[PDB]
């Protein structure tokens, strides 16, 4: 049994930030990858970037390098991407999904959204 | 040696007549009445009818009055022939000759 | 590393195996004096020839090859001429089948030889033609490979003599035939004792799309003999 | 990198179409309207380990397509397409099923 | 069916001859365990009912002259009458009785000239 | 379903021989000739025979059976086994029987009594009902060394011939016939024929059938 | 004369006996023997001939995709490819085989099997995998590291293409219900497969079974595979 637990919605004023988890329990961390997907309501999905829990090294689409910041954690084995200067049109849902032990950018397993 | 049956009669189309050979002479279920293929046997005997006259011919015997009944149901104007019947001989099983002949109706 | 069988030539072996059929060599027959005593002709040194025969194309959905052993030569050369006029013949094959890929090929075939492999017709009650078994020199193809076209099996038709093609380690079969019959000698335009029968198990595979790879087969009659066609008086 | 989703809207051989070619490196996800999402086909012709069999693939060098046979109740959702050829990550439009 | 077709089709013929007359049968009649053809010779005179004369196409009837006696193989038959006389004038009959239905020959009627 | 379990312990092999695995007396033929009619013709009274070739892929239970193996050699062990029955007498008659067997190339009969079940040329048995039956054994008959059971071949040189028929398989029909003549009106007498393949030899085997059958000619699923 | 009297039993017909008959034509010589290479004289050559399984035990897999099992570069480090339960008698990967027909016509079988593995990728693709064999008291194991600790080979199908697994003891019967659990075969992927970028990212795997020289049948039957 794989469980990949987000947390609840929240909601900020234009300008501030906000933070984010996908913490995830039931397999072995540190072997797969963690991709992280925006869904604007409406429109189809878009991909983000994803963090290497094994190395700490990161890689972002090119139209959200400077929003989008991404963490990760081996103690509490949790995944964290942590926004910045907020607008009307970074209201979405998020994801967070998992890759595969070669690598490959298959998503297998996925959470349940994050409503900003 | 004699077959003796109804003398003549004719019909308008429509009805149903019966015609009978009384057969004196000779012992009696020892022979096949034939009629000139249908055959009776006279010893308890259904008889293999010929095609033709399937629907046409139905028939009977009578063991105690030594005759042999024969009944044609929904006569037309093309029955006008004679119809009687032929003493048969039945060996085996086997249907044998045709010995002798009746007297004519 | 080579086989050399008279007039042809074969340069293309990798290694060496030598099936036999049932643990038996073609070899002539015994005490003949009462099967057709008419002085056998014996012409092994001018029929030993490896007739090639043409190359067929294996992709991904290819579906099987079977050839015929007598009636794959009968219109070819100098057996295909003494098998006209000469009436009766005893015979048996030696066979080389040999594909050839890179190493970024992968798959396997089973290459296996069928005694008296009678035919069947898929979904009816006509049994089939005579140009629907007497093809030659072309072949045919399984319509329904995993029953062999008669209702067996395939999972169990290694009960036959029979080598593999795994072309992660070789690419190469030889396989020695002998006279398999009930008859001492048989007649060639009509019965047909053997069938040579290929079979893509693995179907190939690579990034691009499904290559040529190429299979060619080897045919040559080992210790032929035919009757006596020139007499004294 | 650009991908197009052929059909907009289907009321069952939904296809798509890239800019470039690809070489397989396709995969079809389908989105439940509760909100989870789990994927069907990967690498343009196989199947997942836990999906029923009606679903299949085809593939070609640069022109991709789902093909399902029958249809069934809870079946009706809308259908992604993936490529992951080079990054960036670029979906489709998805046909609202 | 067995058909019995008849050849001579009503000879005429004078008192005195020896006559013979054709009765053909489509296939063979030859009964297994007699080895005995099924045959019957009939003869109607006028204004009454036929009489047996030859039964097996070789035995006479008890009852019949010596004059009557014709016998023939294969598929074609034929009674031979001895001496021709002023009183056999008749339309002669062949039947076949080995296979069900029975049909008779095609009527051969003598003229006594 | 209750699972049971119990150790096996064995010696020997002996059961498996192909002598051993290729006996055992199946059926082979079984039909019935039976009186209704109070009167007959003289041509139906002449087809109270019957007829059967001993090709004995006839049963799917040991055709099934047989087709493990190429080519056979072995002879046939006859045994005809006949009863009576009813449709005011009750008791069974007693009643002598014939069975003639013809080989290839002698004329079968085609009437009840010929010339043919008089020839002294071939081998005939006399049997009665209130006896044992009657066993007669059967040389090995084919003019090859074995029996070929699969022919990939045409029988004759030309276009139109029939596929996978071996002209030099066939062993000849044997004729069974009640020499008693006298038509039994309301009885029925019903003929069963076995055959226990004996002195068996088997050569190339071959792969066991899956499909089921689809005519007694050939094999096209 | 010898003075005779008849025992109880005298003119029955037993189908399995095994007296003379009168020959129908004596003075008559068959065609003699011919050397027809390939003579089986016992049904225990038969069995110990390899003939392939099949180990893709899914549903819906219509065809000759019965024959093997597809790894792919995209599949997980520790899931099971197949397993084969050791019942001849039932429904599953030996049931269509060489030893699983012959077997069908006899009661009890007992003895010792023959398992042999083939890969059937490039040249260039390797891969570890795990063969795990359960004896018939314990379950199929779920998860690599409770299989790792029962009996094991680590097979590296980068250098080697074949390997060979010998099954110690197998018996079976029918028993008038149905005995079950007689062995598992279990296979787990230990690294996931290496392709480069010419070759396929699919392979696969053929499966074979022979019987040893110590099997053995008794009580033959009549097989239901036709009837």
């Amino acid at each position: 049994q794989v469980q990949l637990q987000q947390s609840g919605t929240e909601l900020a004023k234009p300008g501030a930030s906000v933070k984010m988890s996908c913490k995830a329990s039931g397999y072995t961390f540190t072997n797969y990858w963690m991709h992280w997907f925006k869904q604007r309501p409406g429109q189809g999905l878009e991909w983000i970037g994803y963090v290497n829990p094994n190395t700490d090294y990161t890689d972002y689409n090119h139209k959200f390098k400077d929003k989008a910041t991404l963490t990760a954690d081996k103690s509490s084995s949790t995944a964290y991407m942590q926004l910045s200067s907020l607008t009307s049109e970074d209201s979405a849902v998020y994801f967070c999904a998992r890759g595969t032990f070669g690598n490959y950018a298959s998503f297998a397993y996925w959470g349940q959204g994050t409503l900003v | 040696v004699q077959l003796q049956q109804s003398g003549a009669e004719l019909v308008r189309p429509g009805v149903s007549v019966k015609i009978s050979c009384k057969g004196s002479g000779y012992i009696f279920t020892d022979y096949v009445m034939h009629w000139v293929i249908g055959v009776i046997s006279t010893y308890y005997g259904d008889g293999s009818y010929n095609q033709k006259f399937k629907g046409k011919a139905t028939m009977t015997v009578d063991k105690s009055s030594s005759t042999a009944y024969m009944e044609l149901a929904r006569l037309t104007s093309e029955d006008s022939a004679i119809y009687y019947c032929v003493r048969g001989e039945n060996y085996y099983g086997v249907s044998g000759t045709m010995d002798y002949w009746g007297q004519g109706t | 590393l080579q086989l050399k069988l008279g007039n042809s030539a074969i340069v293309t072996q990798e290694a060496a195996n030598y099936c036999c059929a049932y643990g038996e060599w073609p070899n002539y027959l015994p005490d003949h004096e009462a099967v057709a005593i008419d002085k056998p002709t014996q012409p092994e040194t001018a029929t030993d020839r490896f007739y090639t025969l043409k190359s067929v194309k294996w992709e991904t959905g290819s579906t099987g090859w079977w050839w015929k052993l007598p009636d794959a030569l009968n219109n070819i050369g100098m057996f295909g001429q003494n098998v006209q006029h000469h009436y009766l013949y005893r015979s048996g094959f030696l066979i080389h089948v040999q594909c050839n890929a890179t190493k970024f090929h992968q798959g396997a075939l089973l290459v296996v030889a069928i005694p008296e492999h009678q035919r069947g017709a898929h979904n009816t009650n006509t049994s089939p033609g005579f140009d629907d078994i007497m093809k030659g020199e072309e072949g045919g193809t399984f319509n329904h490979p995993y029953v062999l076209d008669d209702g067996t099996s395939l999972a169990c038709a290694t009960i036959f003599p029979h080598q593999w093609i795994n072309l992660r380690t070789n690419n190469s079969a030889t396989i020695v035939l002998p006279w398999m019959n009930a008859a001492p000698m048989d007649f060639p335009l009509r019965h047909n004792q053997w069938t040579l029968a290929i079979i893509p198990v693995v179907p190939l595979g690579t990034r691009t799309t499904s290559s040529m790879v190429p299979i060619t087969v080897s045919i040559a009659p080992m210790c032929c003999e035919f009757n006596g066609l020139r007499h004294a008086i | 990198i650009q991908m197009i989703q052929s059909p907009s809207s289907m009321f069952v051989s939904l296809s798509c179409r890239a800019s470039q070619d690809i070489r397989g490196n396709l995969d079809w996800y389908q989105q439940k309207p509760g909100g989870t999402i789990k994927l069907l086909i990967y690498s343009t012709s196989n199947l997942n380990s836990g999906v029923p069999s009606r679903f299949s693939g085809s593939g070609s060098g640069s022109d991709y397509s789902l093909t399902i046979s029958s249809l069934e109740s809870e079946d009706f959702a809308d259908y992604y397409c993936l490529q992951r050829n080079a990054y960036p990550l670029t979906f489709g439009g998805g046909t609202k099923l | 069916d067995i058909v019995m077709s008849q050849s001579p089709s009503s000879l005429a013929v004078s008192v005195g001859e020896k006559v013979t007359m054709s009765c053909k049968s489509s296939q063979s009649l030859l009964y297994s365990n007699n080895q005995k053809n099924y045959l019957a010779w009939y003869q109607q005179k006028p204004g009454q009912s036929p009489q047996l004369l030859i039964y097996w196409a070789s035995t006479r009837e008890s009852g019949v002259p010596d004059r009557f006696t014709g016998s023939e193989s294969g598929t074609d038959f034929t009674l031979t009458i001895s001496s021709v006389k002023a009183e056999d004038l008749a339309v002669f009959y062949c039947q076949q009785y080995y296979n069900y239905p029975w049909t008779f020959g095609g009527g051969t009627k003598l003229e006594i000239k | 379903a209750i699972q049971t379990r119990t150790v096996i312990n064995q010696h020997g092999v002996s059961e498996t021989l192909v002598e051993n695995f290729l006996s055992r007396a199946a059926l082979v033929s079984k039909r019935s000739f039976e009186y209704k009619d109070h009167t007959s013709s003289a041509a139906q009274a002449d087809k109270n025979f019957f007829k059967w070739t001993i090709n004995t892929r006839s049963f799917v239970q040991l055709r099934r059976k047989l087709e493990l193996f190429t080519y056979l050699r072995f002879d046939a062990e006859i045994t005809i086994l006949t009863t009576v029955a009813v449709n005011t007498y009750v008791g069974l008659p007693d009643l002598t029987l014939q069975a003639m067997f013809v080989p290839t190339g002698a004329l079968t009969p085609e009437k009840q009594d010929s010339f043919h079940w008089q020839s002294g040329s071939n081998a005939s048995v006399f049997f009665k009902i209130s006896d044992p039956p009657a066993r007669i054994t059967i040389p090995f008959m084919c003019i090859n060394s074995a029996y070929s059971v699969f022919y990939d071949g045409f029988a004759g040189f030309e276009k139109n011939g029939l596929y996978g028929i071996n002209p030099a398989d066939t062993i000849g029909n044997l004729c069974v016939r009640i020499v008693n003549e006298h038509q039994p009106v309301g009885f029925t007498v019903t003929v069963r024929v076995y055959m226990k393949p004996k002195h068996i030899k088997a050569w190339a085997p071959r792969p066991p059938r899956t499909l089921p059958y689809m005519s007694i000619a050939n094999a096209n699923y | 004369g010898v003075p005779t009297y008849l025992l109880p039993g005298s003119g029955q017909f037993l189908t399995t006996d095994d007296h003379s008959s009168a020959p129908a034509l004596p003075c008559f010589n068959p065609t003699p023997e011919m050397h027809i290479p390939g003579q089986v004289r016992n049904m225990l050559e038969v069995v110990q001939v390899e003939s392939m399984m099949e180990i893709n035990n899914t549903e819906s897999a219509v065809g000759m995709e019965r024959l093997k099992v597809d790894i792919s570069a995209l599949t997980d480090v520790d899931q099971l490819l197949f397993n084969i339960p050791l019942d001849i008698q039932l429904d599953g990967p030996l049931r269509n085989t060489l030893v699983g027909n012959i077997s069908r016509y006899y009661t009890h079988w007992s003895g010792s099997l023959e398992m042999t593995f083939m890969f059937c990728g490039s040249f260039m693709a390797t891969g570890k995998l795990i063969l795990c064999y359960t004896p018939p008291g314990g379950s199929c194991p779920t998860t690599r590291e409770t299989a790792m600790l029962g009996t094991h080979i680590v097979w590296d199908f980068g250098l080697q293409s074949s390997v060979t697994l010998i099954i110690p003891w197998i018996s079976g019967s029918h028993y008038r219900s149905t005995n079950a659990n007689v062995g598992y075969v279990t296979c787990f992927m230990q690294t996931n497969l290496i392709v480069p970028s010419e070759s396929s990212d699919t392979c696969s795997l053929i499966g074979f079974i022979a019987a040893k020289d110590d099997f053995s049948l008794r009580l033959m039957r009549d097989s239901p595979d036709i009837g």
